[PDB]
């Protein structure tokens, strides 16, 4: 008949949560506050990322109920933290600044975009003070009531200049699973985001995941295959976000074409602050180029795919975002060390019916960045010396709906968000952790009872 | 056949009935190697301790169901059919381990108790009986 | 009889001679689950490592006194009466484990050595002898 | 002969063939006992976990080469001579373990695989065959 049997080694898993540790490659050298990013304490990857495709398997995933994104998000916060524990605490900066304009080109093609501020400051000696001066981007200075100004995050947060040894260059991170667990990767080129993925594989641990911080635009991400997938748990809901993932890396060239000078001010003892000494070179405006042709064509591919969720009898409109906080209004990202806020009006400005040249994006440069919408904390990037030229793909999109009022053909979508955990779900959607239970009870003609 | 880690997941239970060791090896990962607080350091150690803890829980379970000669334990006592009674072909010609656990997920804690109590106690004290002559 | 954890503490040694497993199960507590420094965090982990360390010390001792088929090990060699010589009724009809350990507390390290050396070495190399024909 | 920990290092392999346990005991050091971050505290714990991890790796290996009745495992299948073929006197009358490992260091991962696969799978499912009559 059928009787009870015990096995050990039964390839069976459960959906579970557990902790996942980093796995990297040995390239830990940079020049802004510690290391490369945090990743030099990492265990070196196996030179053979062994995988195995699992025949016949069918497991439902839920890229919207996955937990790995949560661990990842907390850990990235904390690593940013640890990189910011040990370097200088810039509290005595929050001082009344005497600022004037920087007379940029007559009449105005930089509109200043930076003010020239002198101020009092402590010295090496807790004694007779010094008068220094520095150039600040008028986007991070605020008025009161020359005129007296101050740092923006000061009456709300403390600030913590990153010293010059870490990078911000994202380095491929490999989330690795401790023994007794397993990482499942959906091998299906065509996957909505959830539900049963038929073609799956197991890996000991994942691919390199460039942990780029970006808004409205997935940079350096992975690319989709044979289509440009759309992912969201409830498209019919207007309160989620649409995750578009391209086939073709649409280039973007961003640059800051200034030779900027690093002026060191000793907030003694021993602590030193890097201010913007001056700017030399072609004073253009920081910006980004994109091939208009490829963007238009690929966004038409997107038109097709958005249609496939709304009917071949519709008209879709891409508008720019509807205003608000800076960190959501723009394509914010990090690049060569600096922090870019690109206005994207020039990219969602078109309604679309049922059926070189290049686009220039004018971006501004911020300093006192408040990362992860967290308040009470504030990193202060240092003026990166030299000229910045930085090239990248844009592989995906993060859109928000406002329609379902007179909802027939004309839908309007605008970009936005502000939670990186979207960015993170865009590359872990194929991944799921399972706990292994190598203990098994099953019936065969081995026999025991109650 | 060298399937690999979980390599027989998409196979009938009798198929996986030969590739048991491959999962067992991965229960330490060897070289793993996985310095102050060091985010990912606490993670490393908490990981390793979790791993050995996990390992020892089940190895304990097997210690209790005293075999230690694992992958197979068999006695001569019949088995209760009440728990989702099914056919032999319904298992080996109709089911893989994955689908099987979905159905057996209820009776686990039950089975654990009697495999623990019954054979351990019966095989106990009989060795005590035969320690006389 | 289902006494429970230490349930046979107030019983003669032959009584507890049946409820051995119940203590053994509590050597991991399962779900225990027991975040920065987190007082009680270091405590949690230091606890778990202490537990498995404790477990492995004695499991090692049993590995050495090579049985692994625990709760009973028996050979055919006599026993030394010098160590607090007492009667059978003085043990099973007069003593519980608690009172017993108070009296045996002296000879432990002695006993450990010969159970370790003697049988291990004798049972060794005889298997080496019978590995010929 | 009571050599001690590694006491037979300077001896032919057949000599050390009797003092195996002495190293095994040192795999926990007992009392070790080895409070905030406390440099040497993290060291203590990371040490202990390393120790048990090390222990369990090889104990796992032995679990796989299913003996658990360690120090000797023997079957009736011949052995491959291709791997640095040498004489009996070339081993027991000419070599100590130290010199031996230098020569065998190449074939280890090979040997691990077949001792793992072959006997485990063959001795498997034959117990399944004799579980019928
Ligand atoms: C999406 O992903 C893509 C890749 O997939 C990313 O693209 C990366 O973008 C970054 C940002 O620019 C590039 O890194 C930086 O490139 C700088 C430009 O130098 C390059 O061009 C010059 C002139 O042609 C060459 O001479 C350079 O080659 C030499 O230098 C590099 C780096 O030192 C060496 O590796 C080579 O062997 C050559 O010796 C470059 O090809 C470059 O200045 C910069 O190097 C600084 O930064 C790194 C890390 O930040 C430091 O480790 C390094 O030591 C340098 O920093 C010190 O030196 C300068 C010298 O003046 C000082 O001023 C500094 O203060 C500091 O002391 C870095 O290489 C990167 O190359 C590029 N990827 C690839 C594959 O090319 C995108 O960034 C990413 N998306 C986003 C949004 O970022
Ligand atoms: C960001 O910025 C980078 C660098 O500025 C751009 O990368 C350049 O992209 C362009 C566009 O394709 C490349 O230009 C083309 O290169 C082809 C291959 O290069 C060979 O030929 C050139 C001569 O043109 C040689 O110098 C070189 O050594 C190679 O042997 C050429 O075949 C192309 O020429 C053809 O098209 C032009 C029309 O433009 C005709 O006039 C020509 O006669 C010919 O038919 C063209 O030169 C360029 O090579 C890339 N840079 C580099 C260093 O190679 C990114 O495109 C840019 N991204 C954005 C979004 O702006
Ligand atoms: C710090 O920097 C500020 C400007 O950035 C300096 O402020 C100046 O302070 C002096 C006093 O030391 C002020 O002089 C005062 O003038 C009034 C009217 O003339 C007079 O009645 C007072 O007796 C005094 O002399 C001066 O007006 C003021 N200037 C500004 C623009 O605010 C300050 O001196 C610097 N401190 C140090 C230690 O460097
Ligand atoms: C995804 O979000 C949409 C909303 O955009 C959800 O649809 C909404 O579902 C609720 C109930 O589930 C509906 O409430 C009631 O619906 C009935 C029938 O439509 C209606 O007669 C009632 O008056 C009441 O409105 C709601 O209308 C509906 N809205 C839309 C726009 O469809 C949908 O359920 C979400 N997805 C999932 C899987 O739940
Ligand atoms: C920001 O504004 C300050 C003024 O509040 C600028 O500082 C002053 O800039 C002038 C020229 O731009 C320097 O002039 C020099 O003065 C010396 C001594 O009087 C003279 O011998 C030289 O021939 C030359 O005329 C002056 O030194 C400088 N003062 C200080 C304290 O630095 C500053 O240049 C502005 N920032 C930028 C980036 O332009
Ligand atoms: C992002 O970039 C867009 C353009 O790509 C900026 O929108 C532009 O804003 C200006 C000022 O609001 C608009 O000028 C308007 O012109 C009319 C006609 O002369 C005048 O009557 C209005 O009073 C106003 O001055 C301009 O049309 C508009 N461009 C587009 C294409 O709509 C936008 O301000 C930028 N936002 C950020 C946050 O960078
Ligand atoms: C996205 O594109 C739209 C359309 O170009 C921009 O909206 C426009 O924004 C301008 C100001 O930036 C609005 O001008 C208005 O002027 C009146 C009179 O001075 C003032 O009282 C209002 O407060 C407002 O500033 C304009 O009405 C508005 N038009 C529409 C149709 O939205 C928007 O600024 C662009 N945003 C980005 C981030 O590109
Ligand atoms: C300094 O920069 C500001 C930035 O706008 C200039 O703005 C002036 O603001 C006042 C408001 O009280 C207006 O009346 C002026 O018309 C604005 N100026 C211009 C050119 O638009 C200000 O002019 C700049 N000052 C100098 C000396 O360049
Ligand atoms: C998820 O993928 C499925 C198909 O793989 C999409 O449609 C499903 O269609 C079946 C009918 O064959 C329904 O029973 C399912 O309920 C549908 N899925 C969902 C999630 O509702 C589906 O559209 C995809 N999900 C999204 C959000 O696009
Ligand atoms: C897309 O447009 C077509 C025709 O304009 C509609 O008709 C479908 O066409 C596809 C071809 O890709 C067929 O596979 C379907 O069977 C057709 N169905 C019907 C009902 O005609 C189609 O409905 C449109 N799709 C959407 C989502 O509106
Ligand atoms: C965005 O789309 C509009 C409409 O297609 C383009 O046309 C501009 O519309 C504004 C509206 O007031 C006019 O003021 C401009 O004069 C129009 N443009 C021109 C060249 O006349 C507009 O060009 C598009 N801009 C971008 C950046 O996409
Ligand atoms: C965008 O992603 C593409 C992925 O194709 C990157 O392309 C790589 O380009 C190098 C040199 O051109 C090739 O050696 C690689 O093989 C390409 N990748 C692949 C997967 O084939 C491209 O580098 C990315 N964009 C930028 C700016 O780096
Ligand atoms: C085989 O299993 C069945 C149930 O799966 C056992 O039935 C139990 O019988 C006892 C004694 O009357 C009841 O107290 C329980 O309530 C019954 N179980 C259930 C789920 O109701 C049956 O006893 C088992 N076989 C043997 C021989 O004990
Ligand atoms: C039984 O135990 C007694 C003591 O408990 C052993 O007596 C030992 O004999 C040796 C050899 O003469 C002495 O060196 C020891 O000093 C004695 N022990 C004590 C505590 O003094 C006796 O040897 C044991 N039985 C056997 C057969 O060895
Ligand atoms: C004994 O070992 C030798 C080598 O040490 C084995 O030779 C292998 O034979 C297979 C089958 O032809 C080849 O694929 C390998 O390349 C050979 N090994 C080497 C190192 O080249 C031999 O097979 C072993 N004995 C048995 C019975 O298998
Ligand atoms: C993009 O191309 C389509 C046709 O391929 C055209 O209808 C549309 O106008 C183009 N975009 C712009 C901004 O002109
Ligand atoms: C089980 O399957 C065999 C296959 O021949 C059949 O004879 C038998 O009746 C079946 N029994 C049950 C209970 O399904
Ligand atoms: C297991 O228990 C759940 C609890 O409701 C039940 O829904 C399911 O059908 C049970 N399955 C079996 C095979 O007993
Ligand atoms: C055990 O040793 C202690 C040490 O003095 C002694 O007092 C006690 O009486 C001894 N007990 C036995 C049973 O040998
Ligand atoms: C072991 O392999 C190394 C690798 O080159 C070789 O030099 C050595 O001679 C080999 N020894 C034996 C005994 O095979």
């Amino acid at each position: 008949n059928l009787w009870v049997t015990v096995y050990y080694g039964v390839p069976v898993w459960k959906d579970a949560e557990t902790t996942l540790f980093c796995a990297s490659d040995a390239k830990a050298y940079e020049t802004e506050k510690h290391n490369v990013w945090a990743t030099h304490a990492c265990v070196p990857t196996d030179p053979n990322p062994q995988e195995i495709h699992l025949e016949n398997v069918t497991e439902e995933f839920n890229m919207w109920k996955n937990n790995m994104v949560e661990q990842m998000h907390t850990d990235i916060i904390s690593l940013w933290d640890q990189s910011l524990k040990p370097c200088v605490k810039l509290t005595p900066l929050c001082v009344t600044l005497q600022c004037t304009n920087v007379t940029n080109n007559i009449t105005d093609d930089m509109r200043g975009e930076l003010k020239n501020c002198s101020f009092n400051m402590t010295t090496e000696l807790r004694d007779k003070k010094q008068k220094v001066y520095s150039l600040f981007y008028r986007l991070d200075v605020v008025q009161i009531n020359n005129k007296e100004y101050r740092l923006i995050n000061c009456n709300t947060s403390a600030i913590t200049q990153a010293c010059p040894k870490v990078s911000f260059e994202p380095i491929p991170i490999h989330y690795c699973a401790p023994a007794g667990f397993a990482i499942l990767k959906c091998k299906d080129k065509k996957f909505n985001g959830t539900g049963p993925c038929p073609s799956v594989s197991t890996v000991q641990c994942t691919h390199g995941i460039k942990p780029v911080v970006s808004t409205q635009l997935l940079l350096n991400g992975s690319l989709a295959e044979e289509e440009v997938m759309i992912r969201s748990e409830n498209i019919t809901n207007n309160a989620k976000n649409i995750l578009v993932q391209f086939n073709t890396p649409v280039q973007i060239n961003c640059t800051r074409p200034n030779n900027n000078t690093r002026k060191s001010i000793r907030i003694g003892p021993g602590q030193a602050f890097y201010a913007t000494g001056d700017i030399i070179g072609d004073i253009r405006q920081a910006h980004c180029n994109v091939s208009k042709a490829t963007w238009n064509e690929t966004l038409g591919k997107v038109v097709k795919q958005l249609r496939k969720h709304f009917g071949n009898n519709t008209i879709i409109r891409f508008a720019n975002s509807s205003g608000g906080d800076l960190e959501v209004t723009t394509h914010s990202f990090n690049c060569g060390g600096e922090f870019f806020y690109c206005n994207t009006s020039g990219l969602f400005n078109s309604t679309w019916i049922s059926n070189n040249d290049s686009i220039t994006l004018p971006c501004r440069i911020k300093q006192i960045i408040n990362m992860w919408q967290r308040i009470g904390q504030a990193m202060y990037a240092p003026p990166i010396q030299g000229v910045i030229r930085c090239v990248s793909n844009i592989t995906g999109l993060i859109l928000t709906r406002d329609g379902g009022s007179t909802n027939s053909t004309t839908e309007t979508f605008r970009p936005g968000g502000g939670d990186m955990r979207d960015n993170w779900r865009s590359e872990l959607y194929k991944y799921k952790v399972v706990k292994i239970e190598p203990l098994g009870v099953a019936p065969t003609r081995c026999k025991r009872r109650v | 056949v060298f399937l690999g880690f979980l390599g027989a997941a998409g196979s009938t239970m009798g198929a996986a009935s030969m590739t048991l060791t491959v999962q067992a090896r991965n229960l330490l990962s060897g070289i793993v190697q996985q310095l102050k607080l060091t985010v990912w350091g606490i993670k490393q150690l908490q990981a390793r301790v979790l791993a050995v803890e996990r390992y020892l829980r089940d190895q304990q379970l097997l210690g209790i169901w005293g075999c230690s000669g694992k992958l197979i334990c068999c006695t001569n006592v019949p088995w209760n059919s009440s728990w989702s009674n099914r056919n032999l072909s319904e298992i080996w010609d109709n089911m893989t381990w994955l689908q099987w656990d979905k159905e057996i997920s209820n009776y686990t804690q039950i089975i654990y108790g009697l495999l623990e109590e019954s054979q351990n106690q019966q095989e106990k004290n009989e060795q005590d009986l035969l320690a006389l002559d």
